[PDB]
């Protein structure tokens, strides 16, 4: 269950049902605390957007 | 008042610059944009 | 064999300054209607609600 | 064409647990009271001075440090060690294994200090011979003069608490003293809740100075009054405290101020002799991920 | 993502003309599929590859 | 109801603001901006508050 | 809308692959003889310089 | 590695005799609107406000 | 300069038909990119060189 005003321009493009992107190859090796910062933070806008 | 605006708006590592507030990109090297 | 995962919305709403691009449709355009369904085309090229 | 190689033979073989603790380092610094090539184990540590049965002290190490000859490990065979002699102005390679781990920097200056820290962190106890080997504490000089600095403060206020504990708050003590802030970096030492006693004799000295020393300047001020008396020393009435200038030499008799003014200068030299440094080696180049250094020895 | 349209109209406008297609109307929308496989859509006998 | 009233409004400090009042003025996109965590941690699923 | 419009600049990188043409015999080459210097002699390692 | 610059406006206005050279847009017509954004297609082909 | 469109519309009219492009409306406009490199824009699967 998606908000009513999530705009459609996300949907034509290959992306995620998550609100964020989730590519982990971006992060370093073995940095678990740094790789969680991609998935769950809300100060950092997405590696997508 | 300066403690208000920075809240409402917003180092090195091994000889290569590296910002702490991004643990990863996806769309290549994140460019900059400017104001006139 | 190769799998995939496909991605899909339903039942959204767009912001206030609405717009058109179509030359030929005379149906929907009254702004009181609200869609609650979609349409997908199958393996057999058959539409499904 | 000179040669140097210091082999230390042994009586008993080493255990399989001890040798792995001696492969933990392969290059370090040992004081070594020798010039020969064959040597028994009773000299390569600091147990000749700092051992279990007698209480440990801090002058007699620092006397023995500048007196002695430093050496570098090369190899630990099971039968015997193999040290390398340190020539004055030599050039060789050094790793660290020191506790706690003070991170280096290239192009710095090093002093050689005794371990006043935890005994498990300090030494490697041999049970093959029942004889300790103790390593010196290799710290850069600014850190070494600062790690002594607040611990020496820390030991003095301990004795106030045993006499009257209502004068020093330990939260005020464990915040300003066990913290080292150099190279922008923080460190934290061992508080030692076992009972310390290495740095007690400085606190035996420097506090016995602090009644003798400001008593001492009033006699020296009224000593050689001339018009040859040096013009810079007129200035230092402004530095001497207001209370110091209200002391007579009346009550302390003339046969007693002899016994002051010899004992005055005697501590003021022997404390200079240890604050002025020990034998040293400068390290010019260094890498962090290997921990290997590049040294040149500087005697004293 | 796959084909979708929040009314039967825009599927017909999808298979009508691919070039002068209109992706967003005032009420509804569309997503052209982006996939590593294509197909032959087969409403009636019009074919949009 | 006098004594329910005077004792609340007499000498009042900076008046507090709850979460629900804070969400129900902020516009449709302004929430989805990374200036704010403390309106997005308490948005979990739109049935519960 | 605040009181002004505004203009934006950016940059970009392109990892291009370049074609370098050089005509025949437009540079003369003077090539000396290699010499040896040594530096940083330790007791465990010796480094040279060419 | 060749670099460039890219000149780019946002948030503009046009003079009194406005017009519409247009194939077809039913949407934004009135002079009451004032657009306050732009859109750039990404390197990876996603329009960002 | 590169692409800009003060409403969402004119990106669609850019990629629907390039020859009978609409560059200016009453309140909205577009800038066609002029650069020494030329890409393939790929909203959906319509391709503008």
């Amino acid at each position: 269950p998606t908000p009513v005003t999530s705009d459609v321009a996300y949907f034509q493009t290959p992306s995620n049902p998550r609100g964020r992107a989730a590519c982990v190859v971006s992060c370093d090796a073995y940095s678990n605390e740094s790789a969680e910062r991609l998935l769950y933070d809300h100060s950092i806008p997405d590696p997508a957007y | 008042l300066h403690d208000y605006i920075k809240m409402k708006a917003g180092g090195y590592a091994a000889g290569v610059p590296r910002c702490e507030n991004l643990p990863g990109l996806s769309h290549g090297q994140l460019a900059t944009c400017e104001i006139i | 064999r190769i799998q995939y995962t496909y991605f899909f919305p339903v039942g959204l709403h767009l912001p206030v300054p609405r717009y058109s691009t179509s030359v030929s449709v005379r149906g929907v355009e009254s702004p009181a209607i609200q869609s609650t369904e979609t349409w997908v085309v199958n393996k057999n090229n058959v539409p499904l609600c | 064409a000179l040669d140097k190689s210091i082999v230390v033979n042994l009586t008993s073989r080493l255990f399989a647990d001890e040798l792995a603790a001696l492969q933990s380092k392969i290059g370090s610094v040992l004081p070594l009271g020798d010039c020969h090539r064959l040597q028994n184990i009773q000299a390569l540590g600091l147990g000749c001075v700092c051992s279990r049965e007698t209480s440990p002290d801090y002058i007699q190490i620092m006397q023995y440090l500048s007196k002695c000859t430093l050496a570098v490990l090369e190899e630990v065979r099971p039968d015997s060690l193999r040290l390398t002699r340190m020539d004055p102005s030599d050039n060789l390679q050094i790793k660290n294994v020191y506790a706690p781990f003070f991170q280096w920097d290239s192009n710095t200056q090093l002093a050689v200090l005794p371990p006043l820290f935890s005994r498990k962190d300090s030494t490697i106890v041999l049970e093959s011979n029942g004889f300790d080997i103790v390593f010196p504490m290799v710290v850069p000089q600014q850190l070494g003069h600062a790690i002594l600095q607040q611990l020496l403060v820390y030991h003095i206020y301990s004795k106030i608490s045993a006499g009257a504990p209502g004068d020093v708050n330990m939260a005020e003590l464990d915040l300003y003293t066990t913290n080292v802030s150099f190279m922008g970096r923080t460190y934290r030492l061992d508080v030692d809740n076992t009972d310390l006693r290495v740095l007690d004799d400085l606190s035996m000295y420097l506090c016995i100075l602090s009644a003798l020393v400001p008593r001492g300047c009033l006699r020296l001020l009224t000593a050689l009054v001339r018009h040859d008396r040096h013009p810079l020393t007129e200035v230092f009435e402004g530095v001497v405290p207001d209370e110091v200038t209200r002391i007579d030499l009346d009550q302390l008799s003339v046969p007693d101020d002899i016994t002051r003014m010899r004992v005055m200068f005697s501590y003021l030299q022997s404390l200079s002799s240890i604050f002025n440094l020990g034998p040293r080696l400068h390290v010019y180049a260094y890498s962090a991920e290997t921990l290997a250094a590049s040294c040149w020895y500087s005697p004293r | 993502p796959t084909l979708a349209a929040s009314h039967r109209v825009m599927l017909d406008e999808y298979m009508s003309n691919k070039q002068t297609h209109a992706p967003v109307h005032m009420g509804q929308y569309l997503i052209e599929e982006v996939a590593p496989m294509k197909r032959l859509l087969k409403l009636g006998n019009k074919v949009v590859y | 109801l006098f004594r329910t009233f005077h004792q609340y409004y007499m000498g009042k400090n900076v008046a507090f603001v709850p979460d629900v009042a804070q969400k129900a003025l902020v516009t449709t996109e302004d929430l989805l901006h990374p200036t704010s965590h403390r309106l997005l941690r308490l948005e979990v699923h739109p049935f519960f508050d | 809308h605040p009181g002004f419009a505004m203009t934006v600049v950016r940059t970009d990188e392109v990892l291009a692959e370049h074609i370098l043409y050089c005509s025949r015999a437009s540079t003369s080459m003077f090539v000396g003889l290699p010499s040896v210097v040594r530096r940083e002699v330790r007791s465990d390692a010796v480094t040279f310089e060419i």
